Parts: C-alpha cells; structure tokens; sequence
RNA sequence: UCUGAUCGUAUUGGGCAUCUAACCUCGAACCCUGAAUCGGGUUUAGGGACAGUGCCUGGCGGGUAGUUUAACUGGGGCGGUUGCCUCCUAAAAUGUAACGGAGGCGCCCAAAGGUUCCCUCAACCUGGACGGCAAUCAGGUGGCGAGUGUAAAUGCACAAGGGAGCUUGACUGCGAGACUUACAAGUCAAGCAGGGACGAAAGUCGGGAUUAGUGAUCCGGCACCCCCGAGUGGAAGGGGUG
RNA sequence: AAAUUCCUUGUCGGGUAAGUUCCGACCUGCACGAAUGGCGUAACGACUUCUCAACUGUCUCAACCAUAGACUCGGCGAAAUUGCACUACGAGUAAAGAUGCUCGUUACGCGCGGCAGGACGAAAAGACCCCGGGACCUUCACUACAACUUGGUAUUGAUGU
RNA sequence: UACUAAAAACACAGGUCCGUGCGAAGUCGCAAGACGAUGUAUACGGACUGACGCCUGCCCGGUGCUGGAAGGUUAAGAGG
RNA sequence: CGCGGCACAUCCACCUUGUGGUGGGUGUGGGUAGGGGAGCGUCCCUCAUUCAGCGAAGCCACCGGGUGACCGGUGGUGGAGGGUGGGGGAGUGAGAAUGCAGGCAUGAGUAGCGACAAGGCAAGUGAGAACCUUGCCCGCCGAAAGACCAAGGGUUCCUGGGCCAGGCCAGUCCGCCCAGGGUGAGUCGGGACCUAAGGCGAGGCCGACAGGCGUAGUCGAUGGACAACGGGUUGAUAUUC
RNA sequence: AUGCCGUGGUGUAAAGCGUGGCAGUGAGACGGCGGGGGAUAAGCUCCGUACGUCGAAAGGGAAACAGCCCAGAUCGCCGGC
RNA sequence: GGGAUGAGCUGUGGGUAGGGGUGAAAGGCCAAUCAAACUCCGUGAUAGCUGGUUCUCCCCGAAAUGCAUUUAGGUGCAGC
RNA sequence: UAGACGGUGAGAGCCCGGUACGCGAAAACCCGGCACCUGCCUAGUAUCAAUUCCCGAGUAGCAGCGGGCCCGUGGAAUCCGCUGUGAAUCCGCCGGGACCACCCGGUAAGCCUAAAUACUCCUCGAUGACCGAUAGCGGAUUAGUACCGUGAGGGAAUGGUGAAAAGUACCCCGGGAGGGGAGUGAAAGAGUACCUGAAACCGUGUGCCUACAAUCCGUCAGAGCCUCCUUUUCCUCUCCGGAGGAGGGUGGUGAUGGCGUGCCUUUUGAAGAAUGAGCCUGCGAGUCAGGGACAUGUCGCAAGGUUAACCCGUGUGGGGUAGCCGCAGCGAAAGCGAGUCUGAAUAGGGCGACCCACACGCGCAUACGCGCGUGUGAAUAGUGGCGUGUUCUGGACCCGAA
RNA sequence: AAUAUAUAGGGUGCGGGAGGGAACGCGGGGAAGUGAAACAUCUCAGUACCCGUAGGAGGAGAAAACAAUUGUGAUUCCGCA
RNA sequence: AAGUGUCUAAGGGCGCAUGGUGGAUGCCUUGGCAUCGAGAGCCGAUGAAGGACGUGGGAGGCUGCGAUAUGCCUCGG
C-alpha cells in the first residue's frame, strides 16, 4: 500500500479447509437431456460426450432443472430425488 | 514467464459464481465479553467487497 | 502389617584406592639415516584408564561478524507530546488543523441493571435540650439552584434523580432499512421466532441517561459439535462454534 | 584564580607612566589532588609565555641603485574558462542586491599599458547545518558464532574398598 | 602525522602490580609446528606511571579479579 | 460586432437518409502534468507498377506548394541505386544528461620558452647561421659542472649520409631518422668451490580436499676463497689484442 | 442575514450518477471577507468560504511588475463600436 | 636552522599482505589515495533523492484537500 | 535435371569461375560383410515332505544434533551424513505421511548397463525482412598490438584513387617540399595529404549600412541607394535593342520610430545575480520472451472453441483430445442440488435463478401484469488468434553513488 | 636390519599417472549485494566462485517403487496437472 | 553675415560569388554477430596446447617451418 497494514494481513484469513479426497461429479441438466433428446431411445455417458454436453473421465450427476417428457432411461450414478421424479413421471428409469 | 497469485489474498478472499469477491469480517478472534451478541451479528457474515479497492484485488488474485 | 532400624541378598551407580593392559610421553638408548636435533620403528624407564580428541548439553563471551538505534518538530537539539472521550476556537447543518485554550479515561456495578409501584430534593425563613447558622424534626416560601458512579457537555421535574417488592433480557437464533466513512472499523434498529423474569393488564427489557473504560492480523491454548480422517477401521493432527 | 576559575581584567602589592598578559601572596577551589600520580628539581629544549641591555629600515617615513621578470622588437606557441552580444551609470521595480525592465542623466569608434570594485567572477555536484543511504568504532543495547571452560557418554580395563 | 601541525604528544632508564614451574603463559596457526628461547622466576609476558628528592591517606558498598562451597537455584544424561 | 477561411460536438435535409460522407444553421475551440482520436517523415521486406550512365541516391542553390509534422519542380556538383500505391516489421525523428568519440573556435598571437655560470670576436661551411665547425679572447665549477665501477637503460658509441616531423624558435649540426662498422680475457667483477639470513623442499607429520610447516639434499652475495702489473695503438674497444 | 437538506413549477446542448480502463495532484503563494497564534506586527504562519485570479492565461491599465482592476486570444483583415 | 660514534645513516639480498600486516601510536603507512589498499568476478547491483527522455496536429481538461503510515521531500484509497 | 550467389570497364541464364546433374581413391582412417582368432555349455526339468540351512552386519531400526524433500521442527513420513546403543534370514524385513491393528505392494544394506537428453573452443556447407567502418566482438588497418600500470589487469584510433598505375616524361619557378605550363586518363571537380567532400571554422573579392550613440541583439512600420525585371513617354538610330528616364514589380541592405526581460530543467514563484549547455558532426534513453493476468477493438466458430509436447513433410502445411477456460452454484467439509447454508423452524437473511410490446387454455384484475404448457419469435455466449493501453517476473526507460 | 621369526625399509625389473582442454555434466564446499520500502528467520541460492574427477555425453537404473483394487511393472527428458 | 547641404572606413555588420581546412551523409566490403542440418567432441611421458630463439638471394613483421629449417622422402589428384 505504502504505509500502512497492507489488507491481507489486516483481514482475516478467509476460515475452513479443502479436502483432498472431493470427489467432484459433473452436471448433466435433465431440460439439456429434453431438447437434446427430445425422441428419447438411449442416453449414456458415451453419448452424453458424444454430444460434448459433459467432461469425460467422469462421473455425472442430474438436475432437477427442465420439464422432462421424452421417456427414455438414463445411465448414470447419483441422481437427485427430483431428478427420479422427472424421470419416472415421464416414464424412464434410473441406473447406478 | 508465468504468473503467480498472492496467498494471502487466495486464503482470504473468495471469488463466487460471478463476478463478486466476498471478504469474511472476523474482527471477534481475541476479546469478545466487551462486544455484545448484537456486534458479533454484524460482523459475522462474508460482505461483498468495496468497488473502492476491487479495482485492485482483481490483480492481487490474478 | 505407616516396616525406623537391619542380617545379608538380585541389580545399579558414585566415590575412593590400588594394579597394568589400551593410550600419552619435543622423557632416554639403538637401528633403515656411514647425509639428518625432523619424522617412523625396537627395547627400556616413567605417567595413566586420567588427560586429550569426536558427539550431545549448560554456562562465560564487543576478541570477531550482520543490522537496528523512530517520527512530528516554526532548522536541529534539549524539553514536552503521540490512542480514546467531552467543551471552545468552529465563521449558527455536518465537517474543519496548529508545540492553540481547558479537563478525564487504560475504571466501577449482582446492585448503581431490567420490570412494577411510590416520592421530589437543595438553598432560604421560623421554632427547637444535649446541638453549634453547620446530622435530626415540624411548618412556610421554593417548578429546579440540589442530584446525575466517574471529567465535561447535552438533557433529565412527565422526572433519566430518590425509595421499595419480586427478579437476571448483564438472553438465544435473525434483523428489513439508515447515518457515518477512502478502506478496515464504529454506531442505531422497529420488528420476527424460541423460551422466560416482571407486570392485574396493556406493555418494557438483546445492560448501566447517552457519549471514553480499549487493540485488527497471524500463531497457539481450553470446552463442545464424528465435520475431514493420506489403503481400510481407528488414532493423531486438522476443521467448525463459544 | 593555575594548561585546571564562567561570574572575573577576582582582591592586595612590585614591575610599566600606562599592564584584561606575566611574576609574588590570601582562598570567596562553579571544577585541584595523590600511580588517569600530587608537590619541587640543577642541567636541557629549533616548544609555549612575560621582561631587559646592544643593534637594526619592523615602524615614525619613506627614498635611491643594480639584477632575473614585467614593457618593446623577431621567432615557436598553450590553458583553465566559454548561453548569445555593438556588454554605461543613478533613483526605482522585480525571486527582495538588475548592464539587459521603467523614467531620467551622461559618453566619438577602435586600440596599448596598469588597477582589481563588480559580473553572487573561475577552479570544487557545500569540506559548516539538515534529511535519506552506506562504512567504521564503543558498550550494563538485542540476537548468533569462534576461542577458553563445566558435565555425561564412547575411545576405556581389572582388582579391591 | 611522506603531502599544512615535531609539540606541553610519544618513547626509554627507574618504580609498582598481575601471570607462568617449562614441547610454560601469551601470540601466530583449525591442527601439526614455530616464536617466546637454544632462556627459564635476580628470567620472561601483560597493564599503569615515567630520572632524582619529599611522599603515595580513608572506605570492599556497586562493577571486575582471586579463594571457598554451608545452603538455594541450575541444562543435557541416567532414571522415567 | 463586422468581412472571409479551417476544425470538433450537436440540429436539420440527402448519398448505405451516422459504413463513411454531402449541403445548411446554432453554440463551441488559452492551457502545463495528463487522457483520448487522427497524422508527418526515415530505413528494410513483400506484391503490383515504374523512371534511370540520354545520369539514380546523397549534397548545394533557386522558385513555388500544404492547416501541420513537410513536399514537389527547376538548375549545378557527383556518378548507381531509388520513386507511386496497398500491406508487414522498427536499434526510427536530439536541444541540453557539469553525456561520450571526432573536428574547429573565443581567451590569443597573450602568458610561458625551464636556477643569479656569460659570453664575445674574426675567418670559413652554407640558398640560409648569435645557437653547428675551426682559430683567438673572456667567464664558471674544481671534495664537483672532473675522471672511473655497480644497478639500470639496452645501440643512444663511431663513420658516412639526409634535415618533411621531434628539440620548448631557427637550426648545414645532434643523445631525432637511414645505411654500415665497432664490444677480443687462464689472471679484472660472476658460474666452474662451499655458505649465512632466507625460499623450494621428494621421504615424513598434520590437515575434508586444495593445502601448511619442515629434515636430508640442493639453491641463494653485498661476504669468504682465487693467479697481473706497466706502456703503446684504432674512428670506437683494453689489466682483454 | 447568509449558508445547508428535501420537495413542486419554471429556464439552460448536459451538467450529473452508477459501472470499467489509463494518469496526474498528494509542498501551495497572494489578494477580498470572517477567525486563532503573535505585540492591535510582519511580502509571517495554521484554518474556513460553490470567493477569484495566478499556478496552467496571452492582452489592456497600474512607469516597469505572475497573484489586485478590466478582460478568457481558432486563424487572417491598412474595418467599426 | 637541529642531530652529526649512535636508539645512527645508507646500498645490496630476504621475510611479514587485508577486518590482516606493520607501527618509539599520529588512527598514519602499505605503489601520489587507507576509520580496513588495488584489479577482476557475482554486476546491467542498489538508491523514498537529483539529473535527461528525440516529430506534429485536433478536442477536452486538474490538485497541492481529507483519512492512514518506522510517515510529513514518498506511497495507498477517496476527492478533482 | 544448368535463372544459386559472385566476377568480368554501367544491372549477364547463354563471357568467366561455377551450380544443377553425373564422375572420381594409390595410402591412412571410422562404421560395416566374411574368415581366423576367442569364449560358454556332457540338462537340470517335472513331483512331493519342510525336521535342517541360506537369501548382502557393527548394517538397518531406535534415541540425539542437522541437511534436503511443497514441508522453516512442527503431530513430521520417506531419503542422506555424524556420534553411542545395536536386530532378523521368509511364522523374516521394509514401505504405503506420527502411530497401533488388519489388508496390500515389495525384498534393502554388491556391481555393470546403450536409447530418448545437455553443450560447440574447434572443421566443411548453407541461410539471414542483422550492421556496413563512431555500428558489428574491442580487433576489416601490425589487436588483445602500440600504450597505461612494479603487477594482477586495463585497453585505443586509423578502410575506399581509377576498370587498369595508365603514378603528371619533358619544360619553367624553387635549396628542397610544393606549384605552374604541357601530357596520360572518360574524368585530375580521380594526384598517395586521393569517390562524393557536409557543418562549425579561417580567408579573399564584392552590393548595402555604420565613428553622437546605449535595451536577448529580433519583429512590425519604413525612407533612400544598389542587383534584376515587366508596361510606357522616349532614344525612331525602328525589319535591331530596352540605352536613359518616369512608373510598376521580385530578391539584398536597411537610415529612423514603436514594441519587447533568451531556451530548458526544477520550482508557490524565474530572463535571472537559481542550476546545465563553448560551436558543429555522429551515437545515445519506454523496447522484448511468456498458449502470464484484468479490460478493450476486430476477425474465425456457435454450447462450443482450442491445442501443447511430439510425429510426417521442403517454402512452415497437415496430424496429434492428454490437457485448459466455459458448461450450476451454495456450503469449512461431509453431503445436498435450482436451491443451498446458518438454524428447533426458518417468517427472515447471505450466494446464485428468469427480463417480456404478449396470443391460445386458464386462476387472479374494471383496467394495469403475475403464473403453468404451447406459442404471437419472447431473451441470448463464450472461446481462440492478431494489435492497442496497463500490469507481474525478467537489468527493465536510460546514466551515476559510497 | 634394528631382534630371533619377521616386517618396515632398501635393491632389481615391468606397467600407469601428473599437465592442457571454449562450453556441457557429476560429487563435495560455500557469501554478500538485493528483496522483505528497516531487518536477523526466509529470499537472492544451493547461484557467483572454488576443490575433486571423468566422459563424448555423463549421471541415474532394472522396485525392500507407485496407486489403493481399473491396477501398472527399469531409467532419463519435454509438455499438462 | 545667416541658413540648406552630398561625401570619408582605420575596421566591423548583413548578404552573394569564389576557394581552403575538416571528413559527416550516400553506395560498397578482402571483415563480422546470431542461427538450422551434418561430422569431430579430445591432446599429452611417443614430450602436447602455447612460446623464445633461429632459418629466406637482398633490413623487419605475419604466415609456414626446425640445423635436413618459406623445406626433405614416398604413394596420389
């Protein structure tokens, strides 16, 4: 600063840690599975990186974002309730 | 050649979904029984920071 | 069986003495030196498990080494000061400096807080034994001079002063919205929920009549919450709240 | 009253005519003092300081002469310095002191020899002061170290007590 | 003190005090190994003073040196 | 205010009715540090085009031109690489740093011209002479301004020859330049003989290493040992022949 | 009295606010009006003013003159007020 | 002017070398410089200070004020 | 299959030396084929039991003082060295971040090991949007020379004639040098002191002004001379010319008057008696690397975009998805997820979602717009490259301290 | 040999070494300036410099290694992380 | 008698013409800086790197050379 505390020092240090171990899991959004799979047929990881919506090398999670109606069932691991919801009221079903 | 980044500023500032830096106030680590619960309401939280000094903190981490 | 004392006995060390055996001996003699007083060796004499040397540790340590040793400042120096609070200077919003004028603070309170209820002092005059104009008592004047925990201001008689009963809100989880301010930081907050003291209730209370009574950051410690836990289960350590 | 005394030329007296110095004495020692040595001491000293005979151009009070320079003539031929130039003075103004600005006065252009008042004259990035930075130095400053030093263990045993 | 200061500074003789018993202390060196010295307490090293004469007074409280080790405090180690 | 010319914002009307410009009107236009926008010029590369020994560039002068950084043309010198345009890329624009390297000025034909020993004259050499030469006077040191060694210098000695430069002037001469010649040792001073102070110092000790000290042995003179004296000569050498 | 906050009309090419990028300033002087220190002082010094000017502004006038008075230069004119 | 048979002067040859040497001590002398010599290397060191920064045009246009400072001759945020 | 450079009297494919291209090895030497030479091997494989033995000794590990590992002694792993104590031989040992147990991986304390990789004094060949003699290394020239310093070390400046030397024979001044006349040469304006020959500077000639006058040394007014020049009376000598004169007009000088305190730096304030500059010439100071970072203009694509290293290939083209930024954030984290967190709940509040000129169906509303599906086309984006301005680390605008 | 073995030493003979080398590498040693607007910890840096000692390249190396159940299976070097 | 009244340059200034010194700009290079590709990546007790000395028909330096001395022998072009 140039002559007094500089705001580092007179802050804080910003409280908590980071965990090695997170295991951080990529995003797939249901309504992005709707307009991009509109027809249904079959929906995957392979598929969802072939359409690039997703990282590969990784494992997915799903949204409860969108109104879900194409009914088509979906590999992928740790769902959100919302996310069995939408899916089982369009029809579809779950994998792990 | 390549950049470096303050630590100081990466263990005390945090940058959010978007383009806002939110700095956490703990002045109440020494001496509290003179400051009320009332004091330590209004300092605890992370406040955003001030548009007089993000002008340069957007340097300082980057 | 507080087992003093104590037989000797397992252990152990210390101390002491003695002994020679490592080791030392610019102590002697001889020899590879007929070219040597260095050196190395044989034998002998004497010191001696010491000392010295390596490791670890305490201590003395300007002999030597690297730096600091503040600033403001009516030049410097000496002197004096440095944060916070209150008044004036301040020019009638606020703000507004000087080695310009004046004073306090680095505390206090489980009652001097909160609540309900009640009261209005001082100074003055009259009368009054111990008692005096100078404690106490009555009467009359007296709408605030007294008082305000503490300097000063500002306000307080509707009383924030005084007296008394019960009590701990001297709480928890939040707090829209503002002033102020470069920033950090400070200040106020109706009102909401829990639960509860007071109060017949309506209602007040998130400390002191408000303004000073304090000090950021890092690191570290205490209690609690499985929050994580370097293969795993644990643990350490870390994390979170006070 | 001094190598030691600011108040102070302390006071008395000789020395001088006249002595803030000197010599001698008192002590009212701001501050004398015993080995960071006190008090004396013949001889000594390119030391310091006061007085005196003699002489003297040190002055009164300056003057003359000679010599190598200066000056001229011929030859060789530098330099520091250097904002420009056809470089007056006074009273004033102005960053306070003006050649350069205003109003006035005065001077023919040029050139040689002398003086040295000025041009904040030249040579030097103030050699006093202050601030910042660095060196060096001392120490009951702080933190470390070498060295000397203490203890234990090993090198290192036995016999006894 | 060449290159501003030659002195009232320095230095010696003399006088005191302290240390060392000998490959000594001290110093130079990390050690070896040298000097000191082919010497050794009437010698050597260090400090102050500075012929000669008269003299050199009192205080060990502070800070240092030296001797002691009652007692307290006191690290590592052993033990734990 | 008037009479005229440029410019930026804005208003209005047109061209793509703001790509960007065209026509008109109002108001605006001092400005350092400093922000923004558009520009001038030099060198090189690429592409296209193009002048040029019937004379390019650079340079000098002249006449004109743009609002500016600047340009064009004409003439002369000189004699071989440059112009126009779109692009790319910069060691890119000097007026100062008591700046650097080079060159040249003022001061200035001034000061200074190098001990308080002293030169003078005649003849001669020579284009030229106070300074060299040959004669003759005068003057000076004479325990040094004389004569010899070392150290040091390292051809500076001699002869012949030259006088652009140097010498604090000139200067036929010189310790300046060129060519050539010249230094003779059993006995002088050194090695062939040792040695002191002291250095190297295998072996050896110590030290992480590099390395340090030091014995033997060997080096190291101004020392100790060791045999020579006089005279003559050449342009020069001499206890040397 | 001034001054200040806020509101409603009016007038003015337009200033302002928030948001980003790049700088400077962070020694100020004098004069006018109010004030303290100082002596009723200073070309003194420390403050205040939505007071100016210089600084960064040329020109006129004050004899000359950075700070006062008038006056804010786009350029040219042998034109006026 | 002083010493000028003595602590003398001088030549030859030798040793001591940098936070070290030497020193009849003055803080001088060590290749004209010494309160730590010289050359090179790290080095293109550093400096809150000074000094210089090269061609033009057009528009617009500051401050010397507050808060904080091992700070007042600098810098940071704010103001313009 | 020769247009690569260069040389040759001015710019060369065909003039030359050369290149393309194709030849060329007695002797030596590196690699390489073959022979000799050299050297290993009269099998330990299959099976079973595990009573026996081994599997790297003053070592490991442990304690102590340290280094280094992101890791500064901190709870401190593993690795290394030093000092004392001092293990085991597979039911063992080490390690897996103090540590114990389980699990897993592996068997230290002996040795050797090519490739990928780092550098070019030095030797051929080649390039260069690098300089072209104050630059390039300092060294194009007697170069680490001369020179400075006892020494370690420091450390200069000087290029160009013309294609060819054709080097001015001869003559004349002059002591010579030097010069002149002739002459060579295209040119001597190419004479060893030599291409072009700048500026400061010195100097000659010449038009104008100047010896009674004070001012940064100029500007603006401005007289009269002088150079040049057009029209014209006129000289009619006139089929010539502008002689001279008037008038008019370029370019000098500029009598005389007004006006006006030099640049820069730094300063509250300067022409300065505040600093720096003697003049000229040349040189000399804001730039560069990095898929750095924030913002911006513009250009590719489009929920994408982009490759680095490395490979292939020849002019720098094509490959190459490992990786990065964006794509969902909050939260200390578990974990949850268009919500999430704190928290008893959260009513509240922190971060982020989704803003309609609005129709269909429809709750709400007189009108004004809220909402769920479809839609009157409702609101939309980063990424990569090249410049700009800034900034971090790199000597970082440049020079200079002790 | 010294003293008896015997050894150190001595003697004879046969091989190799030292020193140079611009840069690069390995092992060992080891500052300050500077930054931190002071400054010791820290950095600058295990750099400058030095010593040892090779090579054409060297060094390292063939698991008492990683990960933590997809498992891989000597070293070195570049780019990511 | 009074009044009007041109002229001079010892030497400067300004501007032109014509010359000197000096050696800058322009074009050039027998010379260099930095790089890609390919070799070599060592020499030396067999006396090396590097040097003094000395050698040529005629002063001296560089270059090459070493009492066989700007060279000798042999196989090659």
């Amino acid at each position: 600063e140039g002559g007094q505390m500089p705001i580092h020092m007179r802050l804080p240090k910003l409280k908590g840690f980071r965990n090695r171990f997170r295991t951080e899991y990529e995003i797939v959004n249901v309504g992005d599975i709707n307009r991009l799979f509109p027809q249904g047929g079959a929906v995957g990881v392979d598929d969802l990186v072939a359409k690039g919506a997703v990282r590969k090398n990784a494992l997915v999670k799903v949204l409860g974002d969108g109104k879900l109606t194409a009914k088509v069932d979906v590999s992928a691991h740790k769902f959100s309730g919302s996310a069995r919801a939408k899916i089982t009221a369009a029809g579809g079903s779950a994998t792990e | 050649p390549k950049a470096k980044t303050h630590s100081g500023a990466s263990k005390r500032f945090r940058r959010t979904g978007t383009g806002k830096i939110v700095r956490q106030k703990a002045n109440r680590r020494h001496l509290l029984e003179h400051k009320p619960s009332t004091r330590t309401r209004r300092l605890d939280g992370r406040t955003v920071v001030a548009a007089n000094d993000t002008k340069r903190v957007t340097s300082l981490l980057n």
